[PDB]
């Protein structure tokens, strides 16, 4: 009872805890958590941009296909008043 | 014809990339589409067929890492280039017969365009799941 | 002082400006360029109904897409609806990549220096990976035996508990051992030896950290002879 | 304390490019983009006084093209050509200067992040679900 | 610190050299760096404008942080591991039931 309080008073417990937990920082993140790498951009980062780019092409081509479909074969100034009165 | 030949040669292939891996468990690697075949070892030319099976933290429905693999280890975008490419090659072949309607060969080139659009997606998803 | 193997740094080559995008991205941006321009051609010259009314073609389109990609403007714009709805996609496509390009080139043009490993010998007491030794029958090896500073005490503990011998017999022995250990065995010597080994070929060694103490070379005489005061 | 395994480093998804700006800002962008184009449509085509209406080329869809054109740094062919649409357009130019310069400040830091997932922390799903065991 | 305090005694009896120099500065003080009650030092730091720090225990510290006007702040980590307890006279019968 009188002995453990001496070791608590003089920091010997702190020294032992440091020795057997903190001086043996070995694995990964404790050591390498405070370092820095710059970059190198790979394709896995930028992929949805290409996906959007390709999908927009097919959408645009599909639009002109049905444009040529319709012009191979608003309405009633008048009922525009109906449209705007129901819209209001 | 040259594009159809080159695309068929490119699909039915063991040699696309070269890296370092294994041949068959349970090495410079002559790796391709699914036959991750190998050379320069104890035996040269035993082509293991590969698919996806990691040992992860059990991603349940992690879609950008799952559905991506689903489109990866079943080539549907690279295979569709062959389909559209021969589909248009028939239409340019059918140009002579049933002619003087001045409309048919317009339909042909759309296949050749869209096959490339499938190809470019297939390349991106393959490079994606190599580093996936 | 502490001598280690100098890690071989990389030099920027001739084409060191294509660095903040990899070659996969460089070929995909070439592919998609051709694809976008030929799609814009296809949708433009499509018999609208008269025919030479619109101004686009394969050639106009090929440098329109380039002039939209690099921010230099254009001479003409798509007027048809599907031409506009395909041009906006390319406008969005450039704003992500070229911005990434400049914002990352600003990251390559800040730093080139390596992160400098096991400096100031405290991690030499901490880690167990890279070994280290001194010269046998040496004042430094005696200094770590008699030293009472706790980090030096733990260093002496690791040196006396060694498998195999971390100690060497002559200086060039430890020199060759560090030249072949590939960063797995450090070496302790004196700073004049250290800078002399640095100023020779093949320059593959390196002094890290500062000093540790202040020793000094002197002239030694037997005790009591008459040469002492004239020397 | 609760020990579990290590998780795997979740890399950012498909729609991560719009990540550095929060969604509410993107909402206000779309609303302001509609409003600016419609207000610019109103200032022109307002009986300009045999050309008495077709003095300008700004229809509603041409304005819808012009605003999107001016936002992403490539101006279109036409120009407002008269007063009082231009004190829309200059304010929209100031808007597109202040916004995308704030967009592209640190974009590359947002495309390599790799943060973790952390299924449970204060356990209580070890009460709730039946899947993950514990002893 | 606080006078008639365990912390003030701890820096007297402490042997770590940085704490020794801190005790040296505390005993060589012009005027008194020591106070008599807790709220005295609280008001002294609230009026010293960053010219007088204060040492206390972390529970007091977080309680003072969680009050108005919130003008105070805990900096750094901890220093040791003390503990509050129940105190009895030596040898009485209340010890083991408490
Ligand atoms: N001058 C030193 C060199 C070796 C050492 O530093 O231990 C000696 O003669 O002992
Ligand atoms: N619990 C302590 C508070 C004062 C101090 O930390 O010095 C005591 O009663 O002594």
């Amino acid at each position: 009872n009188l002995a453990v309080l001496k070791l608590s008073e003089q920091g010997v417990l702190d020294k032992l805890k440091n020795k057997w937990w903190y001086d043996k920082g070995e694995c990964g993140a404790k050591d390498s958590g405070s370092k820095e790498k710059t970059s190198a951009l790979s394709l896995s980062n930028v992929a949805g941009v290409f996906y959007i780019l390709v999908g927009g092409l097919g959408l645009a081509m599909l639009v002109a296909l049905i444009e040529f479909c319709y012009k191979s074969r608003l309405f009633d100034r008048g009922v525009q008043m109906l449209l705007t009165t129901v819209g209001a | 014809f040259a594009a159809f030949s080159l695309m068929t040669i490119a699909v039915g292939t063991d040699y696309w990339l070269y890296s370092r891996g294994v041949c068959k468990t349970k090495v410079m690697t002559h790796s391709g589409l699914w036959r991750t075949c190998c050379l320069e070892g104890n035996f040269k030319g035993l082509c293991k067929q590969i698919d996806h099976f990691p040992e992860d933290a059990d991603y349940e429905a992690d879609t950008a890492e799952y559905f991506l693999r689903a489109v990866r280890a079943s080539s549907i975008f690279p295979i569709l280039s062959v389909i559209l490419l021969f589909m248009g090659g028939l239409c340019i072949a059918a140009s002579e017969f049933y002619k003087t309607r001045h409309n048919i060969i317009l339909s042909a080139g759309i296949f050749f365009v869209s096959a490339g659009l499938s190809n470019i997606i297939g390349i991106i998803v393959y490079i994606s799941a190599n580093a996936g | 002082s502490i001598m280690i193997k100098k890690p071989q740094k990389s030099k920027p080559g001739v084409f060191s400006f294509l660095d903040p995008l990899a070659y996969e991205i460089w070929m995909c941006i070439v592919f998609a360029y051709i694809g976008v321009s030929v799609v814009l051609f296809l949708v433009s010259r499509f018999s609208p109904y008269s025919e030479s009314t619109n101004e686009f073609g394969i050639f106009n389109s090929l440098w329109f897409s380039l002039g939209a990609f690099m921010q230099q403007g254009c001479d003409i714009s798509p007027r048809s609806l599907s031409g506009r709805i395909v041009g906006g996609v390319w406008w969005f496509f450039t704003l992500i990549i070229i911005s990434s390009y400049t914002a990352n080139l600003a990251a390559f043009l800040t730093v080139e220096r390596m992160v400098s490993p096991i400096e100031s010998a405290e991690d030499l007491s901490k880690q167990t990976e890279i070994a280290y030794g001194t010269l046998d029958s040496g004042s430094t090896k005696e200094f770590f035996r008699r030293s009472k500073i706790a980090v030096f005490d733990k260093m002496w503990t690791y040196m006396r508990s060694a498998e195999p011998s971390v100690f060497v017999r002559t200086t060039a022995e430890g020199v060759a051992r560090v030249r072949k250990s590939k960063g797995k065995y450090a070496y302790l010597l004196e700073s004049t030896m250290n800078e002399y080994i640095e100023q020779r070929k093949p320059c593959d060694t390196m002094k890290v950290g500062g000093n540790l103490d202040s020793k000094g070379y002197g002239i030694a005489t037997p005790k009591g002879s008459s040469l002492g005061t004239p020397v | 304390s609760i020990m579990i395994k290590k998780p795997q480093k979740s890399k950012p998804g498909v729609f991560s490019f719009l990540d550095p700006l929060a969604y509410e800002i993107w909402m206000c962008i779309v609303f302001a983009y509609i409003g600016v184009s419609v207000v610019l449509f109103l200032v022109s085509r307002f009986s300009p006084y045999q050309s008495s209406e077709s003095t300008n080329e700004f229809g509603i869809f041409n304005s819808l093209w012009f605003s999107l054109g001016a936002f992403m740094q490539q101006g279109c062919d036409i120009s407002p050509r008269s007063l009082s649409g231009r004190i829309v357009g200059g304010v929209w130019w100031f808007f597109t200067l202040i916004i995308i310069s704030s967009y592209t400040a640190n974009l590359a830091a947002f495309l390599t992040v790799e943060r973790m997932v952390s299924p449970i922390e204060s356990a209580e799903d070890l009460s709730k679900q039946t899947e993950i065991a514990y002893g």
